[PDB]
């Protein structure tokens, strides 16, 4: 079926380079953007790149633009020049097409582990973690550093769900879309800055850390994360 | 006249 | 604007490659396949090799043809016939062993979409129509036809009895003959079609 | 033969014949009060305002 | 008098182009680049109508330069701007002409070659080198042209230090943009009139033989007088009477080359049985 | 008994139109004489969708009256971002005789068929991203001329061979086949209820089908030449049917005749495509004049002309909310109206 799995795992001096590479089957790579999402060892995820299909448009995170480069037989090359401390993160690989009706970020890559030796829409979780017993219902905040609604009348609030030990998986597209394979269990609602996702009848599966993405302008930048923990 | 023709170089030209 | 831009992108992107499928598909000549009932188009169709719209295409000297043979449409012409407006030519064929093709090819030369689009003729079963007309008088399809029973005449009659359907001053009837195992027609259709092709271009430009 | 197609469309007129009709007259007024009901819900017959038109 | 019967003549004749002009390619590309589709045969037309609608437009600054007596009010910049973009216009429509007759004759000769590698791209990519062709050509009159000459009021002369780059500029401009596309329209349409003439066509042999004289005859009278007074001007001396002549039929001469930019729109888009139902429709 | 069957039948269509005359009270004209009439519906074109290359055959709008599907004769099928003018699909058909095509209620599927005999249906919503041709409904003998999507399983198709066809996409096969009429099946539209649907045939007729019992209801005729569109009444009580006679005619289901045809003396060219509006108080038909009229579908009378096509419409529809009229043409441009 659908597959992003990637390699390029190892250890790093500092001021190293590497080629990351994403090997995409299943689908069609050639019409399909692919983005890439890392996650720090403890903390959450963060945008790294996107590349467009076509390869018409590239962008890059605060952190990442010019040191980063993204390429693409089926196959991603995000050319990585310089590391640095900082770095040191478990990169994923992201599909996403873009047109009305669709749903972007829905598969996302088994990931790999890599080590090393101002007009930014924050979102912010204020609740770190909560303590949830199973078949009770959960609710996760979610902010923003400006309105997500745009004048086209969508709101942008994308939520992830990352079991421990599994890739994240889209649960929740624009705020109120929920992605196929998603159970009826998980709603998510909001308006304009507040937004929260809504969990009936919890289960064993659905325990993990949530995320909290926003897309009205690049950079995607992601919260902090709610660890729902058992 | 004639100078002025000469002169009178035509912006078509 | 969000993600409006990736769906521009898009759009965009897919509107080119529409454009180079139109780019690409301009090449090829079309040709529309008619005649009567087991008149030969299945014959000529298949000697040149490669219940719905037969589709046949190849290539000859730098030439895209694709004949379209609806023969198994057995219904009303007039309700998709308009769809092959656009076609360079109508290989008409007739099988001069067997009347009943001439009022096809007076429903079809008169057609107010064919008002341009030249009709190429092709008249196989040459040897059976020499042994029909050997059997049999010619007169027998044609009672009117006062002439000698012999084939040079006979085959000279019907070509004049089936061009004399046309009414239109800016189209041209092509005619040939064949003895349902040569293989010229192939060079006889790229002849019409080159004809037809130089023919539409000056009528495009206004030379015409 | 057919024989079979005659019992056919013998059969056929005689289930269309079975249909009770009403007067023409109920079902035009029938039509007007549907077209009058949503005249108000019809972008097309009253020019609907640029700001709530998205095609402006 | 104030004006001369050869300058009355040329403001008349300049300002019924100018509003022929200016109405026929209004229509032609009203109907053809905005209800019609881009085929390949009217993509040329598209081209030659835009060029000749860009020379009638700027027309009128020639009929008020003839009305008010070369003064230029209109400044520095557009000095320089306004001859090189008439010429470029101009010549477009010249060697948009010419690439219609190649275009004709290719489709005459060679219809497989046509029908397999001419398209719509290809078409406007050939279309675009002739207006490079043409943006070059046209280059030294920008570069060249300026406020340069005369103390009181504005005159447009060239920044220009008989020198020889005037007769380098004036043969360029007789060869490129009369000699070798006349020479290339004739060849082209004594090519397609003798093929036709090998039998095939014998219904179009006489509309195509009218078409074809009419349009090389037309181009001939409209532009001859242009380059030929352009060459007169060099190799006559002023102070001569043939030189005074010259400088009187200057402007009924290039006043009779920009009537070939409206006498092109009934010419060429108003032939076809589908632009002239459609020019008719629009109407 | 051939004698004797053939007087029963003439004695059968005798009690039919005596009983068709008899529920004649009055016209539809003579009641809604007393009404305002709507004035001059002047629409103005909003978008004009410049994709295909060749000849629209047909178009359909999704149910959110946001997306539509234009199928052309280029082979290709694309799919449209009315408010945007955006290509979202370009699907590429291995027939491009194609001369139908369906969006369905969903927005999962697309339907499209032809000259090829064979209706074939899209899935838009792949996990793969492309859009795959998940099935391929083999089993007509004629060209496929019309289908619609009862859901994202059922879909009834109308083709050239005189049958409509009611198939399950998931089985690929016939579930139930419509027999009856004596000529090519052009046009087909599904009530609202998608229980019922009526198919307008070749020989200048209109018969009603159940699509569950598969047994035709009444067969209603006046035209005089071979409808080429049809469609219901928002209702569903009614559909007018727009034929090559140059006259649209307006039917009732419960009254089992014609109430009102749309004929100006002006018209002459034969009517390509019909659909009413939300409220059901206009009939915008498509004409093969090149130009489509706005029809007071209480009083017969024009309220306006969409004339802006170069070349003969083919395809007319408006959206689910109403908020716009879409009309194809063999000009290749979609024009978007309000």
């Amino acid at each position: 079926d659908v597959q992003l799995v990637e390699s390029g795992g190892g250890l790093v001096q500092p001021g190293g380079s590497r080629k990351l590479s994403c090997s995409a089957s299943g689908f069609a790579f050639s019409s399909f953007g692919m983005h890439w999402v890392r996650q720090a060892p403890e903390k959450g995820l963060e945008w790294v790149a996107y590349i467009s299909s076509g390869s018409g448009t590239i962008y890059y995170a605060d952190t990442v633009k010019g040191r980063f480069t993204i390429s693409r037989k089926n196959t991603l090359f995000l050319q990585m020049t310089s590391l640095r401390s900082e770095d040191t993160a478990m990169y994923y690989c992201v599909r996403s097409i873009y047109y009305y009706g669709s749903s972007p970020f829905d598969f996302w890559g088994q990931g790999t582990t890599l080590t090393v030796s101002g007009s930014d829409i924050v979102m912010t979780q204020a609740t770190s973690s909560v303590p949830v017993t199973p078949g009770e219902s959960v609710s996760i905040s979610c902010r923003s550093s400006k309105s997500l609604l745009h004048s086209n009348g969508n709101t942008y609030l994308y939520w992830f769900l990352q079991r421990p030990g599994q890739s994240p998986q889209l649960l929740i597209y624009r705020m109120s879309n929920l992605a196929s394979g998603v159970p009826d269990r998980f709603s998510g609602s909001g308006s304009g800055t507040a937004f929260t996702l809504t969990i009936s009848r919890l289960e064993a599966e659905d325990v993990g850390v949530y995320y909290c993405m926003q897309h009205l302008e690049y950079p995607l930048t992601f919260g902090a994360g709610t660890k729902l923990e058992l | 006249r004639r100078r002025h023709y000469h002169h009178a170089l035509p912006p078509s030209r | 604007s969000a993600e409006e831009r990736a769906a521009l992108e898009r759009s965009k992107a897919i509107e080119k490659n529409l454009k180079e499928d139109g780019i690409s598909a301009a090449k090829d000549v079309k040709l529309l396949l008619l005649g009567a009932d087991n008149s030969g188009k299945s014959t000529i169709v298949k000697q040149m090799k490669i219940t719905g719209i037969v589709e046949t295409h190849f290539t000859f000297k730098n030439l895209h043809f694709r004949l379209f043979d609806v023969g198994g449409q057995r219904s009303e012409r007039k309700k998709w016939i308009h769809c092959f407006e656009d076609v360079t030519a109508i290989i008409f064929c007739v099988d001069l062993s067997d009347h009943e093709s001439l009022m096809l090819f007076d429903s079809i030369c008169n057609n107010k979409f064919f008002i341009d689009t030249s009709i190429i003729l092709f008249l196989n079963k040459k040897d059976l129509f020499g042994e029909k007309i050997k059997k049999s008088p010619l007169t027998i399809c044609f009672p009117e036809y006062t002439g000698p029973n012999t084939y040079e005449d006979a085959a000279a009659y019907i070509q004049a009895q089936f061009e004399s359907k046309n009414r239109s001053p800016n189209k041209e009837i092509y005619c040939h003959m064949t003895c349902a195992t040569d293989t010229n027609n192939a060079q006889v259709i790229f002849d019409a079609v080159t004809d037809i092709i130089i023919a539409n271009n000056l009528r495009g430009c206004g030379l015409y | 033969a057919s024989i079979a197609q005659a019992r056919k469309l013998v059969e056929q007129l005689k289930m269309e014949a079975n249909i009770d009709r009403i007067k023409v007259s109920k079902a035009a007024a029938d039509l007007m009060a549907y077209c009058e009901a949503h005249a108000k819900e019809d972008p097309l017959l009253t020019p609907v305002p640029a700001s709530e038109n998205p095609f402006r | 008098p104030l004006f001369q019967p050869q300058d009355i003549a040329s403001m008349v004749i300049l300002g019924l182009t100018c509003l022929l002009g200016l109405l026929g390619n209004g229509l032609v590309l009203w109907v053809a680049g905005v209800k019609m589709k881009t085929t390949v045969n009217t993509v040329w037309f598209l081209h030659l109508t835009l060029a000749d609608f860009l020379c009638c437009l700027s027309l009128p600054f020639s009929l008020a330069h003839l009305i008010l007596q070369g003064h230029w009010p209109y400044g520095l910049f557009l000095c320089k701007l306004i001859p090189s973009i008439i010429i470029l216009n101009m010549f477009a429509s010249v060697f948009l002409l010419t690439a219609i007759s190649l275009d004709r004759c290719l489709i005459v000769h060679k219809p497989i070659w046509c029908q397999n590698h001419r398209n719509v791209r290809t078409a406007f990519a050939i279309c675009g080198c002739v207006w490079v062709v043409a943006f070059v050509m046209c280059v030294p009159v920008f570069v060249y042209r300026d406020l340069f000459i005369m103390d009181n009021r504005s005159i447009c002369r060239y920044n220009f230090d008989v020198p020889t780059p005037l007769m380098a500029i004036t043969i360029t401009r007789l060869v490129v943009g009369f000699l070798v596309p006349f020479f290339i329209m004739v060849i082209c349409y004594s090519l397609i009139v003798f093929r036709m003439r090998k039998t095939n066509f014998t219904k179009s042999r006489n509309k195509t033989f009218r078409v074809a004289v009419a349009v090389v005859t037309v181009f001939f009278i409209c532009w001859t007088p242009y380059h030929l007074v352009g060459v007169l001007l060099l190799i006559t001396d002023p102070e001569s009477s043939l030189g005074e002549a010259v400088m009187s039929w200057d402007h009924m001469s290039i006043a009779l080359a920009s009537a070939n930019s409206c006498f092109n729109p009934f010419l060429y888009a108003l032939l076809g049985k589908d632009f002239r139902k459609k020019a008719r429709q629009s109407i | 008994e051939l004698d004797q069957l053939r007087q029963e039948a003439e004695q059968l269509k005798n009690q039919i139109r005596d009983a068709r005359k008899a529920c004649a009270d009055a016209t539809l004209s003579q009641i809604t004489n007393n009404i305002d009439p709507v004035g001059r519906i002047q629409m103005r074109t909003r978008r004009t969708l410049r994709g295909h290359l060749a000849k629209i055959y047909a178009m359909h709008w999704g149910t959110d009256s946001r997306l539509l599907v234009s199928a052309s004769q280029d082979g290709k099928l694309i799919i449209w971002d009315s408010y945007t003018t955006n290509k979202v699909h370009a699907i590429p058909l291995r027939s491009s005789w194609v001369m139908t095509c369906a969006y369905a209620p969903s927005g999962n599927y697309v339907a499209c068929g032809g000259l090829d005999n064979i209706c074939s249906i899209y899935n838009l919503k792949t996990r793969e991203g492309n859009v795959r041709v998940s099935r391929e409904l083999a089993g007509h003998t004629g060209y496929l001329s019309c289908c619609r999507f009862l859901d994202d399983n059922q879909i009834v198709t109308s083709s050239g061979d005189t049958t409509c066809a009611l198939w399950d996409i998931e089985t690929g096969q016939q579930t139930t086949t419509f027999t009856g009429h004596t000529g090519d099946v052009m046009s087909l539209s599904l009530a609202p209820d998608t229980r019922l649907f009526v198919s307008g045939a070749c020989d200048a007729s209109a018969k009603l089908w159940d699509v569950r019992e598969g047994m035709c209801r009444q067969t209603f005729t006046g035209h005089e030449s071979d409808i080429n569109a049809i469609c219901f009444f928002p209702n569903g009580n009614a559909f007018a049917t727009g034929s090559d006679d140059a006259t649209c005619r307006l039917f009732d289901l419960r009254a089992d005749q014609e109430l009102m045809t749309y004929s100006h003396d002006n018209i002459i060219c034969g009517i390509t495509s019909v659909s009413f509006s939300k409220s059901g108080r206009l009939l915008l038909a498509g004409y093969d004049d090149f130009n489509c009229n706005v029809w007071d579908a209480l009083k017969a009378d024009r309220a306006g002309v969409l004339a802006g096509h170069d070349n003969r419409v083919s395809c007319l529809g408006v959206t689910d909310d109403g908020m716009a009229v879409a009309t194809g043409s063999w000009d290749s441009f979609l024009k978007i109206w309000n």
